[PDB]
């Protein structure tokens, strides 16, 4: 009867594709490793760094 | 265990069945210790696609199904945002206040929690 | 530039997970309910002033709201809820006011529930008694300034009762200036009225401030000074308090004390992390907490117990923290999902999250609000704590 | 019938007549265009432009999508990568309509157009279709007369000499083309003399 | 004149392409651009000596039913950014800079398909719009608004295929499948002051739409020209050309041979044919041609690759004016077809996904 | 008989 | 007669 | 048989009826409005001493003016003197007597029992059609096929009214009980089976749907057998449906409504919003067809209560072979 | 959700600011006045004056939609009280006392109204 | 054998899943221990009764030198 | 039942920095 529009819609996902890919070049989360790369966790901090988007804010400039 | 799985697309097509290296979601990679834990987790986490089973003759059976509905819209400001246009504001725009119409939705009330994860093994 | 394209590209990411999240929520609840408001809100606050009728299985509460909006008439909010308590349901507005400016952030004396406090991005702060007070505006009707206060240069965020004795009340702002008045001296027109003292420790804008719930001369400071300061009335010093440190690494937003306890402080900042500490010894961090991904605003301590906690900020992400589990070691997978003093996560908001609060009269009942109009109020998951 | 061989011999001498009228107006014509048009080149030579180069872009555009084309022309064939578009929300489908409060009254009739379409992607429509629409407007259909149109001054010299060589024709002419059917427009126009 | 194939390039999508058009908002010498339209495809080009071809950007949308059928070029007045517009059967209208290539601004208000665009002449930010929902309309881009719909009650009882904007841009024409053709108008009280009202308006300043300033009466309706679908039609002056699947293109004014234009009224029922450029083989719809920016020439195509070009001045025109132009390689159809802004060029893309750009001695 | 709704 | 009985379409086989 | 302006020059003076012969032809008593849409008439008229004069002009058309104000009048002494303000009533009086001295249970459609020689009988339209007579009958006023009016004190909405109990609506002239006909502009009312007429219709909302194409959701709320809005549209004869719908039905998709045996309401080309109501078997709204001032119009009710934001259907009493729209 | 919304006549977006219960559907439509009105000068067995009155009395009733008789008797009143003006640019007094008069023949209105209109008039 | 549409449909929910499994496991939207039918992570109870929380062992002998 | 569910990551790298012959012997 309906679809309704998935929000991802293929302008998006080739930006997953190309970190995805030059990430299994570096650091190869899914080949040289486990599907799993290690824990991931006790870094913390600098985690950010890798994707370009592990978090962004949704708001850069702000009232508070 | 064992695990198998089984793509399919028109009902009719090329499977390219499966297997599994470990008892783990193939996906986002959680360590599920159950059968019922890892279907639960696979039909709400990863919801975008469908899954059946009769887990197996030998304990591995599973049917995947790209979901025809999944309902994969924006959920924000329904105005503003959808139709915001390709300039500054289009998707996000959040930037200063913005009204919506009063909605409200209420998604749990108090649940019916059954001790058994089975359940789901059985209809 | 770049930075525009992965913002919106994070964006999608955000309805995934937002639908993940609802997806989940009957595995993680017992209660939620989401509502829109017409316009956003910069604060929530319960009430005390509950009510129940006979023969049925639902309760009705109280929350303050605020508005944050583009040029049009703020005015506030005293809404009602409704809701199923122990054993169908909704919530609607009850009452609105105008209010000259925004609003910053709102409370109320708790000695009279009838009496509440408001901010401005203007210098003065404000009073109503919603009792002498319309149900809804009419644009013909005068506004209710209901009082009025003076002695900023600024506006802040900062406000603050203190419930063991009534009228005192305490502010902040960018004056780097925290403010003190008390109201019972004049009931009479007495419009405007300036303060009883100031005080200026600090050096960078002073975020928050609040009370010592069983003491009485005593309060606590926060500042982006990565500083935090104790001052104390009766002790006639304004530029210096009875106690300093320097607590964070970055900047520090928020602040809150604990109801059981006497000497437990706890602190939220911008350095991605809380802390907290004892009233005996300032200089002693007793510890953190590392789970959040960016700045925090709020802290509040729950009642029904002193072992727990929460926080919240700019990570769309609201943590409740429990002080029970430290130095609890666990299975390799639990440390996979995140420390064990981390209790429970809330990821359902899609924005970032301006305000929130426990309820009393209801055991762990939490209402957040964003800014993207979403108010939601929820019971966390039961079978968490057996 | 000789009506059509007299329709185009009246045909013949208004055109003459009004050719020779016309062409002095089509001189006209292309004078206005002339004028027109020169303004146009006018408040074109008054403006700049920004005009277009190719792709210089050297980030993020490793293994995608790419167009090119061939010829029967010596040249080379020429990939290049093909951007794709920020997709937009539609929305459903609306044949437009006009607002009203109160019930309407309109009598319609017979072969009045806005002739079918139904497609032509699947069977080219389906054969009965034909017998449909046949049926519908009982084998009428717009413009389904022989001659081309009907036109005032064509329309009195015809009767006129068609008298020459009033309702005889009148009434047989109306059955001819589906203009007035019957003589009534004839009459009226007759009637406007 | 005399033209010559130099160049028959060709894609590989391979499905049909259907519009074409030139960017008459060169600079005087800027080289030459021109774009083209398919099934999902956006595809530029440009113009190089010996019918060499320099292709320059192509774009795409992710949806598969869509299939833009139209195009046309405008400018930025504030920024001289050119921007190119484009639109078909998924029903919307969207933007192109080819500058930043991003799409920039999209509409939303069709209901169906998008079978046409333009530009009003003088003001680049009035995009017409005609579409097959009976309806057409009248965007402000600049301002991001709808301003007029031209339709409804009278008259467009089905679907619609083309439209113009005369010489001027104080008058308009569309051309409908219910074998009909309508007058509008772009300089009366009520729609210059509706417009007017458009370049001043901000939604963030009222609590209260901008009011779409609707308009249901033709100032002129006819019938009588065609028996037959109406593939699209231009203005010849203060004349009007108007072709069919009849293989014949005619000329036409409203009532007799000496009235004026603006003393007409939509009573006026009376028509005048008098000129009639013929040709053969079309029996498909949708099938257009144009004119040059000088209106000195006109091109057309046709369901097997013969072209048409009828050298306007000087004919009589029925008798004369017949001047074909073939290989028999692109035994395909062609729709459209397209001058540059003096009339060096031609181009005519075909169903097999062609193109085919002609050139003319000097 | 085309679709004609009843009530 | 022919065209009442041929209608229109935008392709050919 | 026209008789140009009494304001301008030619003022040819004629008889009384040829100065009223449009105005007699053209309004419409049951529109109260001139060449009304849904009013096709084409009837013509079967029938509803001593001392000396002044020496000045009846200027022309003052003639046929003076003389249908004769018929109206009924020897006025004064008042044709207060409207015709350059004439002596002398004069008038003068110029009277000179000129005159010169001289299958199906459903049909309404129209009344039009009789001279008897009153609602064998002869009534309505009576052989099971019909009511309307406040238009050339019967007698005491004719028994006419409608009496309820007498309800406030609500005519039940059974207990006869207005609802039949299938009609409270005409405000013959029920002055309920407030029908209280309120010349105004709708604050109790009556609840007169809004149909006086159009309180619902602020109701279009938006996409979740069944099929659009659909139309009603903003405030309201409760059970409350009135929602009039699903209008042009109203045409039952071929011209039946040619209509061959293509709609090509389409997939209708608005037709079948209002009665004699006529069809289609709002394909123009009506108003409600027409985009979806369909399903379990509605929140369904409808009726009702007589109103002698008009079949048609209206639609809430199956049950409804808050904000929902959807709304009806039943369209097919056989659902149809797909879902 | 309570969702996006739209307006209907030209399938635009509907802002919440504008959602403001003016519901873009009121009694007189934009079209159908101008429809009447060219309707109007469609006839031949007429006259200009007679015809100008018809249509302003048209719009009239179209405007407020008055159907009951009684509203009448207050309507042509209101009828004088809104366009008197424009009767005065025009001077239609004969033809709207004509006007009058045939209205006083469906036994809609009485004498007394008539005189009283027309004294309202100057 | 159409693959090609095979792999352009699992190929976004791949895509999208693989990208939200690096975030998660690093920034996650919740928890999969408080999360009920993962009921068998970080075995617990509700045990301390704390308020008198110094331990206060923080000898912190760190000196400098050069 | 053949081919790891690395099949998923020859469907997100179908192209490039791709190898093992299990990604490619995977479909």
């Amino acid at each position: 009867e309906d679809s309704g529009k998935i929000k991802l819609l293929l302008h998006w996902m080739p930006e997953d594709i190309l970190p995805d890919v030059w990430v299994n070049e570096s650091e190869r989360h899914q080949l040289k490793t486990k599907v799993v790369h290690l824990s991931k966790l006790p870094k913390d901090t600098a985690l950010l760094l890798d994707p370009n988007i592990y978090r962004t804010m949704p708001q850069k400039r702000l009232k508070r | 265990l064992r695990i198998f799985y089984q793509f399919l697309y028109n009902n009719n097509t090329r499977q390219q069945t499966e297997a599994r290296d470990d008892l783990h979601c193939p996906w986002c990679t959680l360590n599920c210790r159950k059968l019922y834990s890892l279907l639960k987790h696979l039909k709400l986490c990863h919801s975008r696609f469908i899954f059946n089973y009769v887990y197996h003759p030998k304990g591995a059976r599973i049917d995947v199904s790209i979901n025809e509905c999944y309902d994969g819209s924006y959920a924000g400001n329904p105005q503003d945002i959808h139709r915001q246009p390709g300039f500054a504001f289009s998707r996000n725009g959040p930037v200063k206040r913005t009204p919506i119409t009063h909605i409200l939705v209420c998604r749990p009330k108090r649940t019916k929690a059954s001790m058994s994860e089975f359940l789901e093994s059985e209809d | 530039k770049e930075a525009a394209f992965d913002d919106a590209v994070e964006e999608r990411v955000i309805n995934e997970e937002y639908k993940i999240w609802k997806k989940n929520t009957p595995f993680l609840y017992d209660l939620v309910m989401t509502h829109a408001l017409e316009w956003p809100s910069l604060t929530a606050q319960w009430l005390p002033d509950v009510t129940r009728p006979e023969g049925k299985d639902f309760s009705i509460h109280r929350l303050v709201l605020g508005t944050h909006t583009s040029d049009e008439q703020n005015h506030l909010v005293i809404a009602s809820v409704q809701l199923p308590n122990d054993d169908s349901g909704k919530i609607e507005i009850e009452i609105k006011i105008n209010h000259e400016g925004e609003v910053n952030r709102a409370r109320y004396m708790p000695q009279n529930p009838c009496i509440i406090a408001t901010k401005t991005p203007s210098s003065d702060v404000l009073v109503f008694d919603y009792t002498k007070h319309p149900s809804k505006p009419d644009p013909s009707g005068e506004c209710n300034p209901d009082l009025r206060l003076r002695g900023h240069q600024k506006e802040g965020y900062g406000l603050s009762w203190n419930p063991n004795l009534s009228g005192h009340l305490l502010s902040a702002s960018d004056d780097h200036t925290i403010c003190l008045w008390d109201i019972s001296a004049v009931p009479k027109e007495g419009k405007v009225v300036d303060a009883k003292t100031i005080f200026t420790g600090h050096t960078a804008v002073v975020e928050d401030v609040s009370w010592h719930l069983l003491h009485e001369s005593l309060f606590g400071s926060v500042a982006d000074d990565q500083k935090l300061m104790i001052w104390d009335t009766r002790s006639n010093n304004t530029s210096k308090p009875s106690h300093s440190v320097d607590a964070h690494t970055a900047e520090v937003n928020c602040l809150s004390f604990n109801p059981y306890s006497e000497f437990i402080l706890a602190t939220g900042s911008a350095d991605k992390t809380v802390a907290l500490w004892d009233l005996r010894n300032l200089k002693l961090k007793l510890h953190s907490f590392e789970s959040h991904k960016d700045e925090i605003f709020q802290v509040q301590w729950s009642p029904h117990n002193e072992t727990i906690l929460a926080s919240s900020g700019t990570d769309r992400r609201l943590n409740v923290w429990d002080l029970s589990k430290i130095g609890e070691e666990q299975s390799p997978e639990d440390a996979e999902d995140g420390p064990p003093e981390l209790l429970f996560i809330h990821g359902g908001h899609t924005a970032k999250i301006s305000d929130f609060s426990w309820n009393p009269n209801e055991p762990w009942v939490i209402c957040s609000v964003s800014e993207d109009n979403i108010m939601q109020v929820w019971q966390m998951a039961e079978n968490i704590y057996n | 019938k000789r009506v059509k061989s007299e329709y185009m011999r009246l045909r013949q001498l208004k055109r003459f007549r009004r050719a020779d009228e016309v062409k002095s107006m089509f001189s006209s014509n292309r004078q206005k265009i002339l004028e027109r048009t020169e303004i146009l080149n006018q408040e074109w030579k008054q403006r700049r432009i920004q005009p277009v180069h190719i792709l210089t872009s050297v980030s993020s555009l490793r293994g995608t999508r790419e167009c090119s084309v061939t010829s029967d022309l010596d040249f080379p064939t020429q990939v290049i990568p093909l951007k794709t578009l920020n997709a937009v929300a539609s929305v459903p489908i609306m044949y437009s309509w006009s607002p009203l409060q109160q019930n309407f009254m309109v009598e319609d009739e017979t072969v009045l157009h806005n002739i079918p379409y139904m497609g032509d992607e699947v069977l080219d429509q389906d054969g009965t279709f034909i017998e449909e629409l046949i049926k519908n407007y009982d084998g009428k259909v717009h413009g389904d007369r022989e001659c081309g149109f009907i036109n005032d001054e064509i329309f009195v010299e015809l009767v006129n000499a068609l008298g020459q060589y009033s309702d005889k024709i009148f009434e047989a002419i109306s059955s001819m083309f589906p203009d007035k059917g019957t003589a009534e427009e004839l009459k009226e126009k007759y009637k406007e003399l | 004149y005399s033209f010559k194939c130099v160049n028959s390039l060709k894609e590989d999508h391979n499905q049909p392409l259907f519009g074409v058009q030139f960017n008459w908002h060169s600079k005087e010498g800027d080289p030459l651009v021109f774009a083209t339209v398919g099934s999902n495809r956006v595809t530029l080009y440009e113009c190089h000596s010996q019918g060499e071809i320099r292709l320059l950007q192509s774009y795409v949308d992710a949806d598969a039913d869509e299939n833009f059928y139209t195009c046309a070029w405008t400018y930025d007045s504030n920024t001289s950014h050119p921007l190119l517009a484009v639109a078909g059967s998924r029903g919307i209208i969207r933007i192109i800079n080819p500058i930043t290539m991003q799409c920039i601004k999209h509409y939303v208000g069709h209901g169906n398909a998008i079978n046409e665009l333009k530009f009003h002449p003088r003001d680049p930010n009035l995009l017409l719009s005609v579409s097959k929902d009976h309806a057409l309309r009248l965007w402000n881009i600049q301002t991001d608004t709808l301003v007029a719909i031209f339709g409804g009650v009278e008259g467009h009882r089905d679907e619609v295929l083309s439209a113009d904007y005369d010489l001027l841009g104080e008058k308009i024409m569309s051309c409908g499948m219910d074998h009909s053709l309508k007058l509008w108008r772009i300089n009366s009280k009520r729609m210059m002051n509706a417009i007017k009202e458009s370049y001043d308006y901000n939604p963030n300043k009222t609590n209260r739409p901008f009011i779409s300033q609707k308009i249901h009466f033709p100032d002129f309706s006819t019938r009588d020209i065609h028996r037959n679908y109406v593939d699209c039609v231009r203005w010849l002056g203060d004349l009007i050309l108007s072709k069919s699947c009849e293989n014949a293109i005619v000329c036409w004014k409203p009532g007799k041979m000496e009235d004026d234009i603006d003393k007409i009224k939509p009573s006026e029922s009376n028509v005048t044919i008098l000129g009639r450029f013929d040709y053969s083989q079309c029996d498909i719809w949708y099938m257009r041609f144009s004119m040059d920016f000088w209106q000195k020439m006109l091109a057309l195509g046709n369901q097997v690759g013969k072209l048409y070009v009828w050298d306007l001045e000087v004919e009589d025109p029925h008798k004369a004016k017949c001047t074909t132009l073939t290989h028999h390689k692109c035994g395909a159809a062609i729709r459209q077809t397209s001058f540059s802004r003096d009339s060096s060029i031609l181009i005519a893309v075909c169903d097999d996904a062609s193109i085919w750009r002609w050139d003319r001695l000097r | 008989a085309a679709a004609r709704k009843f009530a | 007669k022919r065209p009442r009985l041929q209608a229109q379409r935008k392709f050919a086989q």
